[PDB]
C-alpha cells in the first residue's frame, strides 16, 4: 500500500503545479484590470493541459554543450529533489515520519543549488555562466537566515520533528510570539525560489541561467521551481500557522491546512504584481546588513527567553 | 541482499574515490566526490548516526562542495593517465571484494573479516533518547574548551582569508 | 597589514603551538596544529609577489597532507585502544603514520624538499618563525610518544637529515637556503638522541633556537639575503662581522663555544647505550656544516671583499632596526659552555 | 579459556504476561504503586550482580505479581479498563492527555473496589530503599588482585654528593 | 502563552516517563530470559554441528575473565532467518 | 602533556573525553565500560613498562571487546561447519532457526 | 546627559535596524541574570527522569530515603504542579 | 576489524595516492585532500557510534568544521595562483628551484 501512497503524493503535486500556472495568470490579470485565460476551456481550465502538450511535442535545442551530461543531470536533480522535500510533511500524517524532518528539509534544499550551477556549465556560454554565479550566490546567502531562523523557532518547540510543531501550536499560533522571525522567514523564502522582487534570473535586462532550455527540459525546471513554491508555503503554515489536529477527524486538519497553504501561495502571486525588482547588490545588502544582524540578535534572544521564563519545551 | 546494505554502499564509496582520485577534469572530479559524500552519509545513517549523517549533506555537500564547484566554474577555464588510473583502481577493488566474499577473511596490513557488518551491532537498547544526540548536545555543557578554540579558529579564518585575497 | 591584525595573527600562531603542549587529547593536539597552519600563511603572503604566493602554496600542501596522516594515526589508535590520551600509541601502524606526519612537518629528510624553497620565498622575519617557532609543536609530541616510535625509522630519518643538510648546504649562495639546509642538519641530531635521552632533545632544540635566532636577526639588520650582499657588512657595520664570525663558529660545534654543548651531550648519551658507530658517523658528517659556515666567515669577517661607491652614503646614517635581544642572544650563543651542568633544569 | 555457563531451558520457563504495550501503559501508574517491592528487589539484584544469570529467581517473582495484578483488574474493573486502553491504543504516540475522561472512570473504579490510589506526579521516579536478605557481592567484576605499587621514596632530601659530577665540574 | 503551555508539556513528559519506569522491571526480566534462551538455543546447534571437529570445545569463552559479557548481534542471531535478523539490526533505523 | 597546566591549575580542559569510562551525560555507558575500567585500575600508578606485562590479561580482554576479532573467528568456523554439513544431507536446522 | 541623547537619536534615525539588533542582543545577555524564574529552569531539568531510579540497599540508618514511592519522604514535585 | 572498515580504509589509501600524484590542475588535488577528510569522517563516526562512546559523538563534527576551514584557505591560495599565471597549473609554481 505504501507504493500507492507515493503515487497519491506525486501525481497530485504535479497537478497542483499545473493549475497553479493558471491561477497565477488569472490573479495577475485581475490585479491588472484584465481577465487572463478564459477561452481554453471554461474559465481557462484546459489552459494548463494545452501548455503541457505543446512543450512536449516541440523540438528541443540541446546546443553544443561542453559536457552534454550535465545538461541532462541538471533537470533530473532539480525535479528529483523538489518531489523529495514533500515526503516528511505532516498533512497531518507524514509519508515518512522522520525524527529530524526539519533538518532533512534544510539538507535537501541546499542541494538544489547544483542544478543551477551545472546548467551554467552545460550551456557552454560564458555569459550564461555569469548568470548562474549570481543565482548561486543569492541562494546560499539567503539559506543562512533560513537555518538560523528555523533554529530560533525550534527553541520554542524542542525538536526537529515536523509533527511536534503541531503540538507546540495547540494553544496559539507561533506567528504571535515570533512575528519578527516570520517576516524574515517569508522574505527569505522568496529569495530562495528566485521570486519577485528577487527574480534576477528571470529578470531580463540584467541577465537567466536556464535560457538554453526549451520544450520538455524547460518544463522540468519550471515544474520543480513551482513545486518548491507550494512546498515552502506549506512549510511556513506548519511553522507559523499551526492547525489543530483531531485524531478522529483528520480530514478537518487537511482542509484548514490546505486553505492556509493556498492563501500563502497566492501571497507570492500578490507580491509579484505589486513591487519592482531589487538590484543584485541591493538584495545582498538586504541579507548581510539587515536580516543577518537581526537574525543573530533574535537567536540570542530566543536561546535565553525560554530559560528566563522557565518555558523550555520537552525533548520528546 | 538487503542485510549487506552497508557493504554495498562502501563498495560504491570506493568506486567514487577512484573516480576523482584519477583526476578527470575538475568538473567531473567534483561530481564524483558528491556521489561519494552521499554514499558516505548512507553508511553513517545505518550505524545509528542520524544527526552526523545529515550534517554531511548540509555542511559537506551543501556547503564546502558547493564552494568547490562555485570556485571551479570561475577559476578553472571550462587522457591515457586518467583511464589507466581508473581501470587500475577498479581492478584492485574487485579483487579485494572477490576475496573477502570467497573465504571471508583478508589480511592486508590489518585482519579484515567478511561475515557481515551486522554481527557487531549492540543487542540491547531501551532508552527514551538518542545517544548520538545527547553526546553532541554535550558540546555546550562539557566542551567549553572545545567551543572557545573552535570559535576563535573560525573567526581567524575570516581575518586570514581577507588578508590573503586583498592582493595589495 | 594593520598592526593590530599582525599581533592577533602572531598570538594565534603561539596559541596553536601552546594548545599542542598543554593538551592530553589527540583532538586538541590536531586542533592546535590546524590553528597554527591557518595563522602562519598570512605572514608568508604579506609581501604580495609571485614567489611568496608559490611559497605559501607549497607550504599549505605539505602541512595539509601531514595533518591528514596524523589524524589517520589517531583514529587507528582509537580503534585499537578505545581512548584519545596523548601518550604511547597502541598500534605499530599508527606509530608509523604519526612518526611520518611529524617528520613532514619538521622537514626531515626525505620529507625535506619544501624547507629550502619555502624559506627562500618568504621574508627574513617569516623565515625566523618558520625555522625556530614552528619546530616546537612537532617536537613536543615526539617527546611524549617516543616509547613506541620505531627505532629503525627514527634513526634512519635522523641519518638522512644530517647527510642531506650537509651536502645541500655546500652548493648554496643564498642565505635563506643556507639556513634551511642548516636547519635540516640540526634536526637529525635532535631526533637521533630521542630514543635514548629525550632531555638532550630539548637541550639541542633550545640551543639551536638561540643560535638560529641570532643569525636571522643580524641578517635582518643589514637587509642581507645573499652571500655577496653580506660581504659588504665590513664596510658598513664592522662590529656585526665579529658577531657573525663567533655565531657561525658556535653553530659548527667548535669548542669552547655554546654550540659544542649539545653535540657533546648527545655523543655521551649514545655511548652509554653502546652506540659507537652512529655518534662517530654523525660527528664526522657534521664537518660538512662547519665547511659552508667557514665559507661565510671567509667572505664576511676574515677577508675584505670589494665595495661599491654608493656605500659611502650609508656611513652617514645609523641603524634604526629593532635588533631585539641581539646583545643577549649573541652572548648565550657563545659563552655558555662553562654552564653545561645547568641542563638538569630541563629534567 | 573457560566455558560459559548457561541456565537450562526449563530454568527459564515462566508464565508470560501477554498484553500489548497499550494495556501496560494504561495500567503503568497503578502497576508501579502496587508491585514496587518485588520490582525493586529484582532491579537491585541486576545493578549489583551485573549478570542476568544471577537474578532469574527474582525475575519470576516480578512476573507473578504482574499476573496477579492484572487478575484483580479482571475481576472488579474490566469494562472501565478495557475502555481505557482502547483509547490509548488509538493514538500513534499513545498519549495520556487524549484520554482523561476514560482515565477518571478507571481510576475511580479501582479506588472503590480495591482502594488503589494513583501515585502523584514525581512519586515513581524517587529513589527508594529495599530490604533484601541476598548477600552483597564481594567481587562483582571478577577482577584479579591489582599489581602492587612501586616502593615509595621517603626520607630527607640532602644535597647532591659532590654536585653534578658531570665530567670535570666540581659543583 | 508559550511559557504556560511549555510548562504543562514538561509535567506531561514526566508522567509519560514515569510510566516507562513503572514498566522497566517487567521488561528487563523478560529481556533477560529471552537473551539467555537464544544463547542456549545456539549452544545446542553448535554441539550438533561440531561434535566431530579436531579439538573444539562447545561454548568456550573467548575472554579470560569469567564476568558476564553482553552478547553482540552475531552471537544471538547467528543461525536464524534473515528476515528476523534484518528486523533486529536495521528495523529501527529503517522504520519510516 | 608536555606542560601540565591543567594539573597545576586544577582545570579540566580536555580530560573529560579522553576515556570512554568517564562521566557521560545521563550515565549512558559504553559497550566496553567494564573492560576499560578493569585495565585502567590494573595499570594505574605502575608506569607503562610494567603494565605491558603485569596487566596483559585485562588489555587483551579490552581489545577483544573493541574489535571482537576472536568472536568473529569462532562464529565464522561454526558457519562453515554448518554449511559443509548442509550440502551433504547430514544436518537439519531446527524449526525455530528457520 | 545631552551627549547620549544626541547620539542615540541619530542612530535611531539613520540606522534603526542596527539599533534594534543591539537592544535585542543586550536583553538576551542581561535578563537571565536578573530573572527570578531562571532557578526553576534548572529544577525542571533536574526533575525529568530519563534514567531508572536504582534503589539503595537498606542498612537501617536511612530515614530520609522512602521505602515506597508514595511515602512522604524524598524530593517532592508539588512546586511544579503549581508553577 | 570488519568488512565495512576495509573499504573505508581502502578509500583513504586511494585519496592519499591521488593526492601524492599531481596531474596538471591544482583544483584536482584539493579534491583529493577533501576526499581524505571524508573517509576519516566516516571511519571515526563508525567507531564512535558502534562503541557507544557518547561524548565522542561531537568529535566528527569538529573534524568537519576544521577540515572545511582548512579547505577554504586552500581555495583562496588557488585563486591567488590563478590571478597571477592565468591558470591553476602546478608547473607554473616552479620559481623557487633557484
Ligand atoms: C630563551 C630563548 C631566547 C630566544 C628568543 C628569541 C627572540 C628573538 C626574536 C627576534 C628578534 C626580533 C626582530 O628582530 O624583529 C623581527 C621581526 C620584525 O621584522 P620585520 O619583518 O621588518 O617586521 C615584520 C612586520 O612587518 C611587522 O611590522 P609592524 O610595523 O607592523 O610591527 C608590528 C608590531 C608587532 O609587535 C610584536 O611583534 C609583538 C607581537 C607579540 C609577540 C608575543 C609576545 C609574547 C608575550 C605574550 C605571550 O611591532 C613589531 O613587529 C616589533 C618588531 C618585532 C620585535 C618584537 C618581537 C618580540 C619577540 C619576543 C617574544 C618571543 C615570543 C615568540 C614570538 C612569536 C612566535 C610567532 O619581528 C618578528 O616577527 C620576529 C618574530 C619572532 C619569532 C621568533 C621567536 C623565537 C622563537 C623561540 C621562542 C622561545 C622558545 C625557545
Ligand atoms: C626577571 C627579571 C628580568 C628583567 C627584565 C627587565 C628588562 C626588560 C625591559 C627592558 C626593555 O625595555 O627591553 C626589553 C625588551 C628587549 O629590548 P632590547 O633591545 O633587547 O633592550 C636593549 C635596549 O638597548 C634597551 O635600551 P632602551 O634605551 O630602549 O631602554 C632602556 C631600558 C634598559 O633596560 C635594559 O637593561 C635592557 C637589557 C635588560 C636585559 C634584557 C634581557 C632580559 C634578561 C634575560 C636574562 C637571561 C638569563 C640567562 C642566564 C643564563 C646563565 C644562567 O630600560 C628599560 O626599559 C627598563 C624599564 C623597566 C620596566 O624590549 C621589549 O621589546 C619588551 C619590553
Ligand atoms: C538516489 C538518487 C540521489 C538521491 C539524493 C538525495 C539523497 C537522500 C538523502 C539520504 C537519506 C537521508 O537523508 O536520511 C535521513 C533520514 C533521517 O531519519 P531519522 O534521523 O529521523 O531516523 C529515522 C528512524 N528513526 C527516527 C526511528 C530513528 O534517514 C532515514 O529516515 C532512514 C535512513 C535510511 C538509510 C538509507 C540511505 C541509503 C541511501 C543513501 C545513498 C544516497 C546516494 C546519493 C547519491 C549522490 C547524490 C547526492
Ligand atoms: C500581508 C500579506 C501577506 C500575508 C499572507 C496572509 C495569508 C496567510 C493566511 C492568513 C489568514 C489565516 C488563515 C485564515 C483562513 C484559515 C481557515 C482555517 O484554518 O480555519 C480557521 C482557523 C481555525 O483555527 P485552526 O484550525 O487553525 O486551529 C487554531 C489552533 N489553535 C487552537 C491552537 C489556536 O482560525 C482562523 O484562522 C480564523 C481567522
Ligand atoms: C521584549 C523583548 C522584545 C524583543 C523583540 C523586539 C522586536 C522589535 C521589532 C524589531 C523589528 C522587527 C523586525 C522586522 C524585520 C525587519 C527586516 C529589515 O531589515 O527591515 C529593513 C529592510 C530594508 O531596510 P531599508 O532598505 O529601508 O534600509 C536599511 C538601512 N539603510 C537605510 C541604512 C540602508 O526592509 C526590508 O526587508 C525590505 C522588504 C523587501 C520587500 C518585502 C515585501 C513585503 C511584502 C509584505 C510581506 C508581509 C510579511 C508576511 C509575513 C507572513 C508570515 C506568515
Ligand atoms: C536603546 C539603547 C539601544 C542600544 C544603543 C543602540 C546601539 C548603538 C549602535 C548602533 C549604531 C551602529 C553604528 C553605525 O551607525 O553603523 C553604521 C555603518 C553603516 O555604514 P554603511 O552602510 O557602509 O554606509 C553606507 C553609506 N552609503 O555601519 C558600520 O560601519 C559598521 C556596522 C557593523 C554592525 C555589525 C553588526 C553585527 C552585530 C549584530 C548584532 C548582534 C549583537 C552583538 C552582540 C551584542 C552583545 C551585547
Ligand atoms: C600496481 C600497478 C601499477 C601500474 C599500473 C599502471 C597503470 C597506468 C597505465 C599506464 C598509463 O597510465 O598510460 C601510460 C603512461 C601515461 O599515459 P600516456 O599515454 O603516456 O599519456 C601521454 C602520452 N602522450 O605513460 C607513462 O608515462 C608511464 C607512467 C608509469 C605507468
Ligand atoms: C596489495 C598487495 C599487498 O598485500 O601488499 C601488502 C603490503 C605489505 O603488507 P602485509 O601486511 O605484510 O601483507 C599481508 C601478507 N599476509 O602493504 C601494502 O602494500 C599496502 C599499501 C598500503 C599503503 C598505506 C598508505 C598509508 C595509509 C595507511 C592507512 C592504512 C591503509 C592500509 C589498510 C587498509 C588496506 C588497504
Ligand atoms: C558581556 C558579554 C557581552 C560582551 C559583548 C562584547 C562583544 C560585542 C560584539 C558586538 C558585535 C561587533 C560589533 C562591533 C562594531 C561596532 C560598530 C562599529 O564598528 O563602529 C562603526 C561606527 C562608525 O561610525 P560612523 O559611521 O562614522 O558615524 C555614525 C556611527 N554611529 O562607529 C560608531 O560610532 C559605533 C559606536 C560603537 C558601537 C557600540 C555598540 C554597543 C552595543 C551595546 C548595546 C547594549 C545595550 C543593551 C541595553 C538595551 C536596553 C533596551
Ligand atoms: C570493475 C568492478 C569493480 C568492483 C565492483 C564490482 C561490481 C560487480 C560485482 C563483482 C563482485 C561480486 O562478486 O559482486 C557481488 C557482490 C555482492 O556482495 P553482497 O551484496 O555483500 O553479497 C553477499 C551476500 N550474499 C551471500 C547473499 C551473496 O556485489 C556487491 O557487493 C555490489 C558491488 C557494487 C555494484
Amino acid at each position: 500500500m505504501f507504493m500507492i501512497n507515493i503515487l497519491m503524493l506525486i501525481i497530485p503535486i504535479l497537478l497542483a503545479v499545473a493549475f497553479l500556472t493558471l491561477v497565477e495568470r488569472k490573479v495577475l490579470g485581475y490585479m491588472q484590470l484584465r481577465k487572463g485565460p478564459n477561452v481554453v476551456g471554461p474559465y481557462g481550465l484546459l489552459q494548463p493541459i494545452a501548455d503541457a502538450i505543446k512543450l512536449f511535442i516541440k523540438e528541443p535545442l540541446r546546443p553544443a554543450t561542453s559536457s552534454a551530461s550535465m545538461f541532462i543531470l541538471a533537470p533530473i536533480m532539480a525535479l528529483g529533489l523538489a518531489l523529495t522535500m514533500w515526503i516528511p510533511l505532516p498533512m497531518p500524517y507524514p509519508l515518512i515520519n522522520m525524527n529530524l524532518g526539519v533538518l532533512f528539509m534544510l539538507a535537501m534544499s541546499s542541494l538544489a543549488v547544483y542544478s543551477i550551477l551545472w546548467s551554467g556549465w552545460a550551456s557552454n556560454s560564458k555569459y550564461a555562466l555569469i548568470g548562474a554565479l549570481r543565482a548561486v550566490a543569492q541562494t546560499i546567502s539567503y539559506e543562512v537566515t533560513l537555518a538560523i531562523i528555523l533554529l530560533s523557532v525550534l527553541l520554542m518547540s524542542g525538536s526537529f520533528t515536523l509533527s511536534t510543531l503541531i503540538t507546540t501550536q495547540e494553544q496559539m499560533w507561533l506567528i504571535l510570539p515570533a512575528w519578527p522571525l516570520a517576516m524574515m522567514w517569508f522574505i527569505s523564502t522568496l529569495a530562495e525560489t528566485n521570486r519577485a522582487p528577487f527574480d534576477l534570473t528571470e529578470g531580463e535586462s540584467e541577465l537567466g541561467f536556464n535560457v538554453e532550455y526549451a520544450a520538455g527540459p524547460f518544463a522540468l525546471f519550471f515544474m520543480a521551481e513551482y513545486a518548491n513554491i507550494i512546498m515552502m508555503n506549506i512549510f511556513t503554515a506548519i511553522l507559523f500557522l499551526g492547525t489543530s489536529h483531531n485524531p478522529h477527524m483528520p480530514e478537518l486538519y487537511t482542509i484548514n491546512f490546505t486553505i492556509k497553504s493556498l492563501l500563502l501561495t497566492m501571497s507570492f502571486l500578490w507580491i509579484r504584481a505589486s513591487y519592482p525588482r531589487f538590484r543584485y547588490d541591493q538584495l545582498m545588502h538586504l541579507l548581510w546588513k539587515n536580516f543577518l544582524p537581526l537574525t543573530l540578535a533574535l537567536c540570542m534572544w530566543h536561546v535565553s527567553l525560554p530559560i528566563l521564563t522557565s518555558g523550555i519545551p520537552p525533548q520528546t | 541482499m538487503m542485510l549487506y546494505i552497508v557493504f554495498i554502499l562502501s563498495v560504491i564509496f570506493v568506486m567514487g574515490f577512484v573516480g576523482f582520485s584519477s583526476k578527470p577534469s575538475p568538473i567531473y572530479g567534483g561530481l564524483g566526490l558528491i556521489v561519494s559524500g552521499g554514499v558516505g552519509c548512507g553508511i553513517v545513517l545505518n550505524f545509528g548516526g542520524s544527526f552526523l549523517g545529515l550534517m554531511v549533506f548540509l555542511i559537506y555537500l551543501g556547503g564546502m562542495m558547493v564552494v568547490f564547484g562555485y570556485t571551479t566554474a570561475m577559476a578553472t577555464e571550462q587522457n591515457k593517465a586518467v583511464l589507466g588510473a581508473f581501470v587500475t583502481g577498479l581492478l584492485m577493488e574487485f579483487f579485494m571484494v572477490y576475496y573477502v566474499l570467497k573465504d571471508k577473511e583478508v589480511e592486508v596490513v590489518f585482519e579484515f573479516n567478511g561475515l557481515g557488518d551486522w554481527v557487531i551491532y549492540d543487542t540491547g537498547d531501551s532508552g527514551f533518547f538518542s545517544e548520538e544526540a545527547m553526546g553532541i548536545a554535550a558540546l555546550y555543557s562539557y566542551g567549553t574548551w572545545l567551543v572557545i578554540v573552535t570559535g576563535w579558529s573560525l573567526l581567524i579564518g575570516v581575518v586570514v582569508i581577507m588578508e590573503i585575497t586583498r592582493g595589495n | 597589514m594593520n598592526p593590530i591584525i599582525f599581533i592577533i595573527i602572531l598570538l594565534t600562531i603561539m596559541l596553536g603551538t601552546i594548545i599542542v603542549m598543554i593538551s592530553s587529547h589527540w583532538l586538541l593536539v590536531w586542533i592546535g596544529f590546524e590553528m597554527n597552519m591557518l595563522a602562519i600563511i598570512p605572514i608568508m603572503m604579506k609581501n604580495h609577489n609571485p614567489r611568496a604566493t608559490e611559497a605559501s602554496t607549497k607550504y599549505f600542501l605539505t602541512q595539509s597532507t601531514a595533518s591528514m596522516l596524523l589524524m589517520m594515526a589517531v583514529i587507528i589508535n582509537l580503534m585499537f585502544s578505545g581512548q584519545w590520551t596523548v601518550m604511547k600509541l597502541f598500534n605499530p601502524m599508527a606509530s608509523m603514520l604519526m612518526t611520518m606526519a611529524l617528520a613532514m612537518k619538521l622537514g626531515m629528510a626525505p620529507f625535506h624538499f619544501w624547507v629550502p624553497e619555502v624559506t627562500q620565498g618568504i621574508p627574513l622575519s617569516s623565515g625566523l618563525i618558520l625555522l625556530t617557532w614552528q619546530k616546537l609543536a612537532p617536537m613536543s609530541v615526539l617527546y611524549q610518544i617516543f616509547p613506541s616510535i620505531n627505532l629503525n625509522l627514527i634513526l634512519t630519518l635522523s641519518v638522512l637529515s644530517i647527510l642531506i643538510g650537509g651536502w645541500g648546504g655546500l652548493n648554496q649562495t643564498q642565505l635563506r637556503k643556507i639556513m634551511a639546509y642548516s636547519s635540516i642538519a640540526h634536526m637529525g641530531w635532535m631526533t637521533a638522541v630521542l630514543p635514548y635521552n629525550p632531555t638532550m632533545t630539548l637541550l639541542n632544540l633550545i640551543i639551536y633556537i638561540i643560535m638560529t635566532s641570532t643569525m636571522f636577526t643580524m641578517f635582518m639588520a643589514n637587509s642581507t639575503t645573499t652571500t655577496l650582499s653580506l660581504s659588504h657588512t665590513w664596510n658598513k657595520t664592522p662590529i656585526m662581522t665579529v658577531l657573525i664570525l663567533a655565531t657561525l663558529l658556535s653553530m659548527g660545534g667548535l669548542p669552547p663555544l655554546s654550540g659544542f654543548m649539545p653535540k657533546w651531550m648527545i655523543i655521551q648519551e649514545m655511548t652509554k647505550n653502546n652506540s659507537i658507530i652512529l655518534p662517530t658517523f654523525m660527528a664526522i658528517t657534521a664537518l660538512l656544516n662547519l665547511y659552508f659556515y667557514m665559507r661565510l666567515t671567509y667572505s664576511t669577517t676574515l677577508t675584505m671583499f670589494p665595495s661599491t661607491n654608493n656605500m659611502k652614503m650609508k656611513w652617514q646614517f645609523p641603524l634604526m632596526k629593532k635588533m631585539t635581544f641581539l646583545p643577549t642572544m649573541v652572548v648565550l650563543s657563545t659563552m655558555m659552555l662553562p654552564l653545561t651542568p645547568m641542563l638538569s633544569v630541563l629534567e | 579459556p573457560g566455558i560459559v555457563e548457561l541456565p537450562s531451558l526449563e530454568d527459564l520457563k515462566v508464565q508470560e504476561v501477554k498484553v500489548s504495550s497499550s494495556v501496560l501503559k494504561a495500567a503503568a501508574h497503578h502497576y508501579g504503586a502496587q508491585c514496587d517491592k518485588p520490582n525493586k528487589e529484582f532491579m537491585l539484584c541486576r545493578w549489583e550482580e551485573k549478570d542476568p544469570r544471577r537474578c532469574l529467581e527474582e525475575g519470576k517473582l516480578v512476573n507473578q505479581c504482574a499476573l496477579e495484578f492484572f487478575r484483580q483488574i479482571k475481576r472488579h474493573c474490566a469494562e472501565p479498563f478495557t475502555e481505557y486502553w482502547t483509547c490509548i491504543d488509538y493514538s500513534g504516540l499513545q498519549l495520556f492527555r487524549r484520554c482523561r475522561k476514560q482515565q477518571a472512570q478507571f481510576d475511580e473504579c479501582v479506588l472503590d473496589k480495591l482502594g488503589w490510589v494513583r501515585p502523584d506526579l514525581g512519586d515513581l521516579s524517587k529513589v527508594t530503599k529495599v530490604k533484601t536478605d541476598r548477600p552483597l557481592p564481594e567481587n562483582p567484576y571478577h577482577s584479579r588482585a591489582r599489581p602492587e605499587p612501586n616502593p615509595e621514596v621517603e626520607g630527607d632530601l640532602k644535597p647532591a654528593r659532590h654536585g653534578s659530577r658531570l665530567f670535570f665540574w666540581t659543583m | 502563552s508559550m511559557m504556560k503551555w511549555n510548562r504543562e508539556r514538561r509535567r506531561l513528559q514526566i508522567e509519560d516517563f514515569e510510566a516507562r519506569i513503572a514498566l522497566m522491571p517487567l521488561l528487563q526480566a523478560e529481556k533477560d530470559r529471552r537473551v539467555l534462551q537464544m544463547l542456549r538455543e545456539n549452544l545446542e546447534e553448535e554441539a550438533t554441528v561440531m561434535k566431530d571437529v579436531p579439538g573444539w570445545k562447545v561454548g568456550e569463552s573467548v575472554f579470560h575473565t569469567t564476568r558476564w559479557v553482553t552478547p553482540m548481534m552475531g552471537e544471538l542471531y547467528g543461525l536464524r532467518a534473515s528476515e528476523e535478523v534484518l528486523s533486529a539490526t536495521y528495523g529501527f533505523i529503517w522504520y519510516t | 602533556p608536555f606542560f601540565d597546566v591543567q594539573k597545576r591549575l586544577g582545570v579540566d580542559l580536555d580530560r573529560w573525553m579522553t576515556i570512554q569510562s568517564a562521566e557521560q551525560p545521563h550515565k549512558i555507558p559504553s559497550r566496553c565500560h567494564a573492560f576499560e575500567k578493569e585495565w585502567i585500575e590494573c595499570a594505574h600508578g605502575i608506569g607503562s613498562i610494567r603494565a605491558e606485562k603485569e596487566c596483559k590479561i585485562e588489555f587483551e580482554d579490552f581489545r577483544e571487546c573493541l574489535l571482537r576479532q576472536k568472536t568473529m573467528k569462532r562464529l565464522h568456523a561454526i558457519r562453515r561447519q554448518r554449511e559443509k554439513l548442509i550440502k551433504e544431507g547430514k544436518y537439519t536446522p531446527p524449526p525455530h532457526h528457520s | 546627559a545631552e551627549r547620549v541623547a544626541a547620539f542615540l537619536k541619530n542612530v535611531w534615525a539613520k540606522e534603526p535596524v542596527l539599533v534594534a539588533s543591539f537592544a535585542i542582543a543586550g536583553l538576551a545577555v542581561i535578563l537571565p541574570t536578573l530573572s527570578p524564574y531562571t532557578k526553576y529552569s534548572l529544577m525542571i531539568n533536574r526533575a525529568t527522569p530519563y534514567n531508572y531510579p536504582v534503589p539503595l540497599r537498606d542498612d537501617g540508618n536511612m530515614p530520609d530515603v522512602p521505602s515506597h514511592p508514595q511515602d512522604p519522604q524524598g524530593p517532592s514535585l508539588e512546586w511544579l504542579k503549581r508553577l | 576489524m570488519s568488512m565495512v572498515y576495509m573499504n573505508i580504509m581502502m578509500a583513504f589509501t586511494v585519496s592519499l595516492v591521488g593526492l601524492l600524484m599531481y596531474r596538471s590542475h591544482l583544483m584536482s588535488s584539493l579534491l583529493c585532500l577533501e576526499g581524505m577528510m571524508l573517509s576519516l569522517f566516516v571511519m571515526a563516526a563508525l567507531t564512535i557510534l558502534n562503541s557507544h562512546f557518547t561524548l565522542a559523538s561531537m568529535m566528527p563534527i569538529i573534524l568537519l568544521v576544521f577540515a572545511a576551514c582548512e579547505a577554504a584557505l586552500g581555495l583562496s591560495l588557488l585563486v591567488m595562483v590563478s590571478n597571477t599565471y592565468g591558470t591553476d597549473y602546478v608547473q607554473n609554481l616552479n620559481l623557487l628551484q633557484c
